[PDB]
């Protein structure tokens, strides 16, 4: 199952398993967003 | 952060005119008179452009992008 | 159940009625209070406001003699309702001409 | 660019060296800062007189 | 004498220097001895009369005489808020990576104005959040931002780098729903103003998102509001106590508006007088002037009402006088169903 991040100066989307050292391709940066869902979300005008 | 679509107090229309009001600005023209070119009568309207601080660049500098 | 009226006491005088108004404010009690103090059989009209948070508004009537201060109510409406239909058909006339000679 | 538009002419058009440098608004106004100041009906005027 | 301040009292609305005077209205059937204030609607019929003065897209301008304050604060008060308008509720989000956040955008989405007639919908019945095609529309923003792939080498300016990096509310899409594309000529349904600077965006944001608009009025939420400003004042009238010539009148000219005093050579000396009294806004300067406090007299007719309605753009400001007072009928025939209902 492919768990999907983003880092933050790449900005690239890097596929990591479980227990994985947090890092990225390209660079060396260590802060590891996730993306946002895909799930609908209903908000209120009010 | 960004320029508010509506006047708070009357709630005339005033997000429309906030990029063009730049233009008088990138243009000759003072605060007084290009406000008076927008259309904005009522100093509610005056107020919320004149001042209104546009955050929402400074902020997109620091977007991931 | 929008309109509930309320008389005097226990005693249910039909001089002196309150006419409970729901989801109304200062619009119509304001506007019917005008149209129906005009009439010279009421001796008090007054409309109130119980409180901000709830939508309804009090309107008490208190004729001079013995009229059941419903048809002092039932006649403002009628003459309210009247006076809105003329200023309509007035309005109208004048936006159609407006336009017409500015043709 | 700005330098040579003022040895041209005396005023300078703030929207037209924007447009003509496609540079930001806050760029050539640092420009101008450095050796013009504003003029009201006029545009912006070289800071010095003529020597 | 004594009738002479009657009339004032109950015709004029006196402006002091430190108070106003007069403000109450006072003609009731029993207030006054020698007058007959009881309702008679021949009499109101022959008095009352409207006067467009000045009507373009989305303002007017019109002077209703005979009426009274307690009719005309009802109109105003119907136009800003018990009037029906077509406006977002609804907003549902895919993927919002803007910097703005999801309930701002909502909020922002929300105040845009819609075109849409509200007279051919309804209101949308409790619950029921999936909507009908009768009473709902819904509108498609898609704006995926992305770098330019010709620009210049320095490319300052964000124009030139990115392309849909403002997302303007001409971006929006009408979604029809059922046979709501047929009813609908194409053009009809859309954002009103057209160039609303909804949200920026840097290249990889993406903004998709629905919004359901059903109908409101002005009472729930302020976003329903057709008018942008709709009020009423009444019309000044400037009288001169005692004629006043010489530059004195060049300083009255000075102390009202620039087009209410005109200052006439009738003899070769200026002496002022009352051009245009509607365009007076009282400022109220003519009371600094100590000497010529006492030749005039400002003041305002009572039953003489200019209203000005500015509004959003949703529908022509005629057509929104006539739904105020459809609107207060409707009221008034809803009280009197009730009542005829319990009797
Ligand atoms: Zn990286
Ligand atoms: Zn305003």
């Amino acid at each position: 199952q492919p768990m999907i991040y983003i880092c933050g100066e790449c900005h690239t989307e890097n596929e990591i398993k479980s227990r994985d050292p947090i890092r990225c391709r390209e660079c060396g940066y260590r802060i590891m967003y996730k993306k946002r869902t895909k799930r609908l979300v209903v908000f209120d005008a009010r | 952060m960004i320029i508010p679509v509506r006047c708070f107090t009357c709630g005339k229309i005033v997000g429309n005119k906030w990029e063009a009001y730049l233009g008088l600005l990138q243009a000759e023209y003072t605060e007084g008179d290009a406000l008076d070119a927008l259309g904005l009568k009522r100093y509610c309207c005056r107020r919320m452009l004149l001042a209104h601080v546009d955050l929402i660049e400074k902020l997109l500098n620091y977007a991931p992008l | 159940k929008t309109a509930l009226e309320m008389v005097q006491a226990a005693g249910t005088d039909r001089h002196c009625v309150t006419f409970v108004l729901h989801e109304e404010d200062h619009t119509l009690g304001n506007s019917l209070r005008y149209m129906i103090m005009k009439n010279p059989e009421v001796e008090f009209c007054g409309y109130t406001t119980t409180h901000p948070s709830e939508s309804k508004i009090n309107l008490r009537i208190q004729t001079r003699g013995t009229l059941p201060a419903v048809e002092p109510f039932q006649r403002g409406l009628n003459e309210l309702m009247n006076v809105c239909q003329h200023v309509l058909d007035k309005f109208e006339a004048s936006i159609k001409d407006y336009k017409d000679q500015k043709a | 660019f700005v330098m040579w538009k003022f040895t041209q002419s005396r005023w300078v058009v703030r929207k037209e060296v924007a447009t003509v440098t496609k540079l930001c608004a806050e760029d050539v106004k640092d420009f101008l800062e450095h050796m013009a100041v504003v003029r009201i009906n006029k545009g912006w005027e070289f800071i010095l007189p003529y020597d | 004498a004594a009738s002479q301040a009657v009339e004032e009292m109950r015709s004029r609305v006196v402006l002091g220097e430190f108070g106003v005077r007069n403000v109450h209205t006072t003609d009731f059937p029993g207030n006054y001895s020698g007058y007959d204030d009881a309702w008679d609607q021949d009499r109101f019929e022959k008095n009352f009369r409207v006067d467009v003065v000045h009507m373009d897209e989305n303002s007017l301008e019109f002077d209703m005489v005979g009426i009274d304050a307690a009719i005309a604060n009802a109109f105003r008060r119907i136009l800003l808020a018990e009037v029906p308008t077509m406006a977002v509720e609804k907003v549902l989000v895919y993927n919002n990576t803007s910097i703005v956040q999801d309930e701002i955008l909502a909020h922002r989405l929300g105040l845009i104005p819609i075109h849409a007639d509200p007279r051919l919908f309804e209101y949308r019945n409790q619950g029921d959040e999936e909507g009908t095609e009768i009473d709902t529309l819904q509108f498609r923003l898609q704006v995926r931002c992305t770098r330019n792939p010709h620009a210049a080498k320095d490319s300052s300016d964000p124009n030139e780098l990115y392309v849909n990096h403002k997302v303007y509310t001409r971006h929006m899409t009408w979604i029809p729903l059922g046979n709501q594309a047929d009813l609908f000529p194409e053009g009809t349904i859309r954002p009103v103003h057209d160039d609303i600077l909804i949200a920026q965006l840097r290249p990889g944001q993406e903004i998709d998102l629905l919004m359901h608009c059903v109908k409101g009025i002005g009472k729930d939420h302020a976003k329903f509001s057709p008018v942008a400003t709709a009020s009423y004042r009444l019309l000044p009238d400037i009288t001169l106590l005692e004629p006043v010539e010489g530059e004195a009148a060049e300083e009255l000219s000075r102390c009202f508006s620039p087009g209410v005093i005109e200052v006439q050579e009738v003899q070769g000396k200026k002496v002022a007088r009352v051009a245009n009294p509607r365009l007076d806004t009282f400022s109220r300067e003519i009371f600094r002037n100590e000497k010529l406090k006492k030749v005039v007299r400002l003041a305002r007719v009572r039953d003489h009402y200019i209203f000005s309605v500015e509004s959003t753009g949703v529908l022509p400001p005629d057509v929104l006088v006539s739904e105020a007072i459809k609107v207060l009928m409707g009221k008034c025939r809803r009280f009197l169903d009730e009542l005829d209902a319990v009797q």
